[PDB]
């Protein structure tokens, strides 16, 4: 569809503001002990990316939703001095900017 | 068992 | 010396409130990612068990300055819902009271 044209553009520049990565795969807890406990719904871009592939989004407000959750779940779950936490809190900012 | 990632 | 009998008592009393020995050896990078760069004075209970054998102690001041480095730097390093930070919080007060 055309969301979807839409949808993968703004993932792909959010992407691109991860080179590492970081938010690209799901959390596991053996990376990241007492994850699953302390997350509750977890996201990453690749599951972001299935969810435009499968049509889940109706519209660009529930993939904004997404893309907050997973910054959401960096701030909280990663110490504040720690790249992940300061990345999240970033990109989260500048993506909501970028796709208004 | 101890921190977050790293 | 009679300070090192009465210091051997206390951090005997202390060490039993650690079942799991978390608060026993040096904490390393290698567990605790990033802790070297995030606490910049370490301390534990086998670190302070050597202090009194070399006398360093010369008062129970600052044996009790130790023990709250120890725990301090746990509250600090460990997010609140951890055992590590739940334990060091309570064997903090809880040591203090005791040895007073």
């Amino acid at each position: 569809t055309p969301i979807q044209q839409l949808l993968e553009h703004f993932l792909r520049q959010l992407q691109r503001k991860d080179p590492h990565g970081f938010f690209a795969f799901p959390v596991t807890d053996a990376i990241a002990p007492g994850y699953s406990m302390i997350i509750k719904h977890p996201m990453d871009f690749g599951t972001m990316k299935d969810k435009i592939v499968a049509n889940e989004y109706k519209s660009v407000t529930e993939f904004k939703a997404d893309f907050k959750l997973m910054c959401d779940n960096a701030m909280t779950y990663n110490r504040p001095d720690t790249v992940y936490y300061k990345l999240a809190k970033k990109i989260l900012h500048a993506g909501f900017k970028m796709m208004s | 068992g101890k921190g977050g990632k790293g």
